[PDB]
C-alpha cells in the first residue's frame, strides 16, 4: 500500500567543487532534487534538513587520526600535510578541495538520521541521494570517497536489527562496506558489479567471507554491456533466495546509477526502468529499507535515475515527459524521462550468467 | 575543434593582478582446426584460451567456474595435478617444482605405473 | 586381465595427446604412492573423464600470514590498530579487524577510447562546460540570497544597534566556505580585504557586496544565454550518433564476412570439428546438419525477390533473355524449392555457387524481417505509450520535438522499402540514406547500413547462376528427379524412398567430383521454413 517516507536534502551540498575535469559532481543532487520539486513529489512526501555528523560519530569507524586529518586539511595549506596526504590517499583521485569535511558532515548525517529514523519506527523508507560513499576505508580515503557512510548507517541499525542487509548496484564493487563487515554474520552483503581490469579491482566469485561470516557476502562479477533482461533475470531470483534464507529485518540499497548507458566510466547498458526494476524487487518484499546515492558520473542521467526510483518509491506515476525546470537544457535534444540503451554487445552470455547463478545458489543454501 | 571552455574559463576568471588459434588478418577460421577440450568447437564461437603448461584449448564459458576476463598472465587449465598440492598452500613454488621434477626425468615409466596400478589393483592385499 | 589394456586403449585414444595422457598417469601413480584416497583420486579423474559416462563409470567400477578468497590478506597480528573512540560494544563485536582487501586500480583510469565512440566524448566534453558555468553562477547566486536575507535581517532592527551588529566567516550563510569562494571568485586578490570589512561593519558593506554580485549574475545569465544557443545542435548532432555503437565495425565486417571464402569457411570449419569429434569417437549421431537457418515470412521473401529484381532489370551487362531466365529462377524455381508453389521437406543438392546465393538469399530475408519487426514494434510501443500517458493524474496519486502521427511510423516500412531502391538506383547519396534510417529506426538502423552491395552480391551470384552448365544441369537433376518425387517429399515416405535419395546423391558425387557438394534440406513448420545445409 502507500506508506510514509522521509526525504533528506540540503541545499548547500550542490555548491562543493571536486576541481576541474574530475567526473564527480555534487551538483547531480541539486538537478535531481529541482525535477522531484517540478513533478509535484514534494506534497506527498516528507523533506528533511539533515543534521551534521560530528566527528565523534564518524569515529565509530574511522580512526581518530584520519578524521584529524580530514578535518585540518586544507587547499592553502597542502604543503605541511604532505606526507599524511600521502599516508591517507587524500590527494590526486581523491582532492583535497574547499570544504571537503562539511560535504562528508552532510553526506554521513543525512544517512545516519535515516538509520535513526528507521530505527525509532517512524518511517519505514529513508531516501538520502547525498549518500551511498562506499569506497572509503577505516583509515584511507579510495574512488572518490572519504567517508564511509553506509557502515555508519549499518551500526546505527544494527542497535534495534539483529540482521541487516545490504545490496549494491553500483557498477563498481563495494569494497569498502563489505571489507568492514567481512567476519560477522549480521551483515550480508550482495554486490553486483563489473569485474576484471576495473576498479577497485575485488569483490570475486570466491569471496564469500570469513570466519563467522563466511557465506554471507555474495559478489556477481559481470562482463560489458549487460542490459535490462539479464540483469533483471538474475537479480529477482538471487534477491528472493537471499531474503529467504538470511530473513533479513532491515535493507540497506546502494543505487549507484554509473552502471547505465553512456556512462563517463562505467560500462552497463542498463536504463532507468531495469535500474529501478531492483528498487520495485526489493520493495516487494516489505521491510524497513534506506535507499542511498552513489556513482554515476553522466549528471542528466543520474538526475533521471534518481528522481525515477524516487517517484516509485512512492508509489507515485509521473508523466514521461520532462516538465520545465533549472536545469531543462541539461536533457536535449529529446525531453524525455527514460533514456535509450546503445546496441553494444552483450558479452554475458546465458551459460555464463547460469554457472555463476547456480553457484550462488549452492553458496547460498549453506546457510542455518 | 572548437571547444567553449577556453571563452567560458576566461569569462569567469578572477580578477586577480598583474597465434594459430586465432582469426586471420582479415577474419576467417585458420585450418587445420584446434577445439576446445570441453565442447571440441573452434575460436568461431568464442575465443580460445590456451594453457602454457599442456596443449588444451578452454573457452571462457567452457570451465567451471566461468572466468569473468581473460587471463592476463600464464594461467593453469583446470587438468592439471598441481591443484591438489596446493591444498597445502604454506609451502613455497621452489618445493613444488623440485617435486615434480622428481618424475621429470623417466616420463613414461609406462611399465612401472601399469604395475602399480596392478598392483594396488588386488582387492586383498598381499 | 585385459580389460585394463582395453580401458587405457580407449582412453589415451580419447585424449588424443600424449601430455594429457602422462598427466592421467601422473595423477594415477601419485595415487598408488598412498598419498591419495580413493574418493580424492577419483574428484582428480573428473577433469580428465568428465564427459565419457561410459570411461567414468567403467573407472569407478575398476576403483570400486594467512591467506582467504582471492583478495583478502591477514593483518599483522602485531600491528598496532589505529584506535578508535566512538566503538561500542557492537562495533567491537562486528566490525572487521583481521582481513584487508587491497585497491588494485584507480577510478578515472585509461578508459577514453577503450569502449566509447567520438560522439559520446563530444557529448561529456559539452555536459562538462554546462557544468563549469552552472555551478559558478548557482555559487554566486545562492551567495546572493544569504546577503539579501542578512541585510533584509539588518533593516529591521535599531540603528543604535547596527553597529553592534557583526558576521562572522559563514557570512551569515551555513556554510564557512561557500560564500567566501563566491567573494573569492568576484574580487580576485582584494577579497580577504572584503571579508574583513563584511565581518567588522555589516550595515555599510553588504550594499555594495550585493550589487556587484547582481551586476555579475546578470552578465553571466547572458553569457549563459549565449553559451545555451550554442550547446544546442550539438546534442542533437551528437545523441543519435553516439548510441549506435556498431556501424563504423559493422560497414567493414559485413563487407567482408559476405565474401564467398568467408561463407566457405564459415561451414568448412564446422565440418572440420565434426569430423575431429567423429575420429574421437564422441556421441554425436552422423545425421545431424553443419548448418541450419529459418525463414519465418513469406512476405519477406517476396519483397526480397523483388528488392532483387528491381536491381537486376536495371542491368546494362544483363541481356533480356538473361533478364528472363533470372526472373524464371527467383520468382519461381526458389519459391517452389521453398514450396510456395506439416512435416513435408525438400532435398536439394547444390555446388559452392548455390550455396552462395542461398547463404545470401538468407542474410537479405533475415535483415528484411529484423527491420520489419521493429517497425512493428515501435508503433506497438507508441500507441502504448499514447494509451499510458493519456491516463494520468501525475502528482495528484499522493522547446521540444513533435513525435511523428500513427500514420508515418506504420509507413516507416514501406518507406524504407523505397529508400532502399533510391539507394540501388543511386539517386540518394549514402550519408543521407544513413542518416534516415537512423533517425527511423534509432540503434537498429545499422541492419540495413550494406544492404545495396549485399544485393550487389547475390546479382552476380544470379548471372553466374546462368553462364555455368553446372549450376543448370544441376537444377535440371533435380527437376528430373522430382519429376519421380525421390528429391524431396513427406516425412514419413522417407524411408520409402530413401534408396532412391541415395541414387540421387551418387549422381551428385558423379555430376561435382572436384567440386563441394552440398546437402541442403527445406523443412516446413508451422509457417516457417528450416533450410539445413551439410557439407558431404
Ligand atoms: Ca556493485
Ligand atoms: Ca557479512
Ligand atoms: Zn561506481
Ligand atoms: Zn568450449
Ligand atoms: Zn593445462
Amino acid at each position: 500500500g502507500k506508506k510514509k517516507v522521509c526525504y533528506y536534502y540540503d541545499g548547500d551540498i550542490g555548491n562543493y567543487y571536486y576541481g576541474q575535469g574530475h567526473p564527480m559532481k555534487p551538483h547531480r543532487i541539486r538537478m535531481t532534487h529541482n525535477l522531484l520539486l517540478n513533478y509535484g513529489l514534494y506534497r506527498k512526501m516528507e523533506i528533511y534538513r539533515p543534521h551534521k555528523a560530528t566527528a565523534e560519530e564518524m569515529t565509530k569507524y574511522h580512526s581518530d587520526e584520519y578524521i584529524k586529518f580530514l578535518r585540518s586539511i586544507r587547499p592553502d595549506n597542502m604543503s605541511e600535510y604532505s606526507k599524511q596526504m600521502q599516508r591517507f590517499n587524500v590527494g590526486e583521485d581523491c582532492p583535497v578541495f574547499d570544504g571537503l569535511f562539511e560535504f562528508c558532515q552532510l553526506s554521513t548525517g543525512g544517512s545516519v538520521a535515516g538509520a535513526v529514523k528507521l530505527n525509532r519506527q517512524q518511517t519505514d523508507m529513508a531516501v538520502n541521494w547525498a549518500g551511498g560513499l562506499h569506497h572509503a576505508k577505516k583509515s584511507e580515503a579510495s574512488g572518490f570517497c572519504y567517508v564511509n557512510d553506509i557502515v555508519l548507517a549499518i551500526l546505527e541499525l544494527l542497535k534495534y536489527h539483529q540482521r541487516v542487509l545490504y545490496i549494491d548496484i553500483d557498477i563498481h564493487h563495494g569494497d569498502g562496506v563489505e571489507e568492514a563487515f567481512y567476519t560477522t554474520d549480521r551483515v550480508m552483503t550482495v554486490s553486483f558489479h563489473k569485474y576484471g581490469e576495473y576498479f577497485p579491482g575485488t569483490g570475486d566469485l570466491r569471496d564469500i567471507g570469513a570466519g563467522k561470516g563466511k557465506y554471507y557476502a555474495v559478489n556477481f562479477p559481470m562482463r560489458d554491456g549487460i542490459d535490462d533482461e539479464s540483469y533483471g533475470q538474475i537479480f529477482k531470483p538471487i534477491i528472493s533466495k537471499v531474503m529467504e534464507m538470511y530473513q533479513p529485518s532491515a535493507v540497506v540499497l546502494q543505487c549507484g546509477a554509473d552502471s547505465l548507458s553512456g556512462d563517463r566510466l562505467g560500462c552497463f547498458n542498463l536504463t532507468v526502468k531495469g535500474h529501478a526494476k531492483c528498487v520495485e524487487v526489493v520493495k516487494t518484499f516489505n521491510l524497513p529499507l534506506l535507499m542511498l546515492g552513489g556513482g554515476g558520473y553522466t549528471i542528466r542521467n543520474v538526475a533521471r535515475c534518481w528522481t525515477y526510483e524516487t517517484a516509485v518509491a512512492l508509489d507515485c506515476e509521473i508523466p514521461n515527459e520532462l516538465p520545465y525546470n533549472d536545469y531543462f537544457e541539461y536533457f536535449g535534444p529529446d525531453f524525455k524521462l527514460h533514456i535509450s540503451p546503445s546496441n553494444m554487445t552483450n558479452q554475458n552470455t546465458p551459460e555464463y550468467m547460469e554457472k555463476i547463478k547456480q553457484r550462488l545458489f549452492e553458496n547460498l543454501r549453506m546457510l542455518p | 575543434s572548437g571547444g567553449l571552455m577556453e571563452q567560458i574559463q576566461a569569462l569567469l576568471a578572477p580578477p586577480k593582478t598583474d597465434t594459430q588459434h586465432e582469426l586471420d588478418h582479415n577474419g576467417l577460421v585458420p585450418l587445420p582446426v584446434k577445439v576446445c577440450f570441453t565442447c571440441n568447437r573452434s575460436c568461431r564461437v568464442a575465443p580460445l584460451i590456451q594453457c602454457d603448461y599442456c596443449p588444451l584449448l578452454f573457452h571462457m564459458d567452457c570451465l567451471e567456474p566461468p572466468l569473468t576476463a581473460m587471463p592476463l598472465g600464464r594461467w593453469m587449465c583446470p587438468n592439471h595435478i598441481e591443484h591438489v598440492v596446493l591444498n597445502q598452500k604454506n609451502m613455497t613454488l621452489s618445493n613444488r617444482c623440485q617435486v615434480f621434477d622428481r618424475f621429470q626425468d623417466t616420463v613414461s615409466q609406462h611399465v612401472v605405473k601399469v604395475d602399480f596400478l596392478n598392483r594396488i589393483h588386488k582387492k586383498h592385499p598381499p | 586381465t585385459l580389460q585394463e589394456f582395453s580401458f587405457f586403449d580407449k582412453v589415451r585414444r580419447v585424449l588424443k595427446s600424449q601430455e594429457v595422457y602422462e598427466n592421467f598417469l601422473r595423477c594415477i601413480a601419485l595415487f598408488n604412492q598412498e598419498l591419495v584416497s580413493g574418493s580424492e583420486l577419483l574428484q582428480l579423474v573428473s577433469p580428465f573423464l568428465g564427459k565419457f559416462p561410459e570411461l567414468f563409470a567403467q573407472f569407478k567400477s575398476f576403483l570400486g600470514c594467512k591467506r582467504i578468497g582471492s583478495s583478502y590478506r591477514a593483518l599483522p597480528k602485531t600491528y598496532q590498530q589505529p584506535k578508535c573512540s566512538g566503538r561500542t560494544a557492537i562495533c567491537k563485536e562486528v566490525l572487521n579487524d583481521t582481513w584487508v582487501s587491497f585497491p588494485s586500480w584507480s577510478e578515472d583510469s585509461t578508459f577514453v577510447s577503450s569502449k566509447k565512440t567520438p560522439y559520446e566524448e563530444q557529448l561529456h566534453r559539452c555536459e562538462d562546460e554546462r557544468f563549469e558555468l552552472d555551478v559558478v553562477l548557482e555559487t554566486n547566486l545562492a551567495t546572493i540570497r544569504v546577503l539579501e536575507s542578512v541585510q533584509k535581517k539588518l533593516s529591521r532592527m535599531a540603528p543604535e544597534d547596527q553597529e553592534k551588529f557583526r558576521l562572522d566567516d559563514s557570512l551569515g550563510g551555513t556554510s564557512e566556505v561557500i560564500q567566501r569562494r563566491a567573494i573569492y571568485r568576484i574580487y580576485g586578490d582584494k577579497a580577504p580585504e572584503i571579508i574583513e570589512s563584511l565581518k567588522k561593519n555589516p550595515v555599510t558593506a553588504v550594499p555594495v557586496v550585493l550589487k556587484r554580485l547582481k551586476a555579475k549574475e546578470e552578465e553571466w545569465r547572458e553569457a549563459q544565454q549565449g553559451f545555451n544557443k550554442i550547446w544546442r545542435e550539438q546534442y542533437e548532432k551528437a545523441y543519435l550518433k553516439s548510441l549506435d555503437h556498431q556501424a563504423v565495425n559493422f560497414k567493414q565486417n559485413d563487407t567482408k564476412a559476405l565474401r564467398s571464402k568467408s561463407l566457405l569457411n564459415e561451414i568448412e570449419s564446422v565440418y572440420d570439428e565434426h569430423q575431429e569429434q567423429h575420429s574421437e569417437g564422441r556421441s554425436a549421431p552422423s545425421s545431424e546438419p553443419h548448418l541450419i537457418f529459418v525463414y519465418e515470412d513469406r512476405q519477406i521473401l517476396e519483397d526480397a525477390a523483388a528488392l532483387i529484381s528491381y536491381y537486376v532489370k536495371r542491368q546494362p551487362a544483363i541481356q533480356k533473355e538473361d533478364q528472363g531466365t533470372i526472373h524464371q529462377l527467383l520468382h519461381q524455381f526458389v519459391p517452389s524449392l521453398f514450396f510456395s508453389q506439416d512435416d513435408v521437406y525438400s532435398l536439394f543438392f547444390a555446388n559452392n555457387n548455390w550455396y552462395f546465393f542461398l547463404r545470401l538469399h538468407q542474410t537479405l530475408c533475415s535483415r528484411l524481417l529484423k527491420i520489419y519487426r521493429q517497425a512493428q514494434k515501435q508503433l506497438l510501443e507508441y500507441r502504448t505509450e499514447k494509451e499510458r500517458e493519456k491516463l494520468l493524474c501525475e502528482g495528484r496519486r499522493e522547446l521540444r520535438l513533435k513525435q511523428p502521427s500513427e500514420v508515418e511510423l506504420e509507413e516507416y516500412y514501406p518507406a524504407f522499402l523505397d529508400m532502399v531502391r533510391s539507394l540501388l538506383e543511386g539517386s540518394i547519396d549514402p550519408t543521407q540514406y544513413e542518416d534516415t534510417l537512423r533517425e527511423m529506426f534509432t540503434i537498429h538502423a545499422y541492419v540495413g547500413f550494406t544492404m545495396d552491395k549485399l544485393v550487389q552480391n547475390i546479382a552476380r551470384q544470379l548471372h553466374h547462376l546462368v553462364s555455368d552448365d553446372v549450376c543448370l544441369k544441376v537444377v535440371e537433376l533435380y527437376l528430373n528427379e522430382k519429376k519421380r518425387g525421390a528429391a524431396g517429399g513427406n516425412l514419413s515416405s522417407r524411408c520409402v524412398r530413401a534408396a532412391r535419395e541415395t541414387s540421387y546423391q551418387w549422381k551428385a558425387e558423379r555430376c561435382m567430383a572436384d567440386e563441394n557438394c552440398f546437402k541442403v534440406m527445406f523443412l516446413q513448420r508451422k509457417g516457417q521454413v528450416i533450410m539445413t545445409i551439410e557439407l558431404l
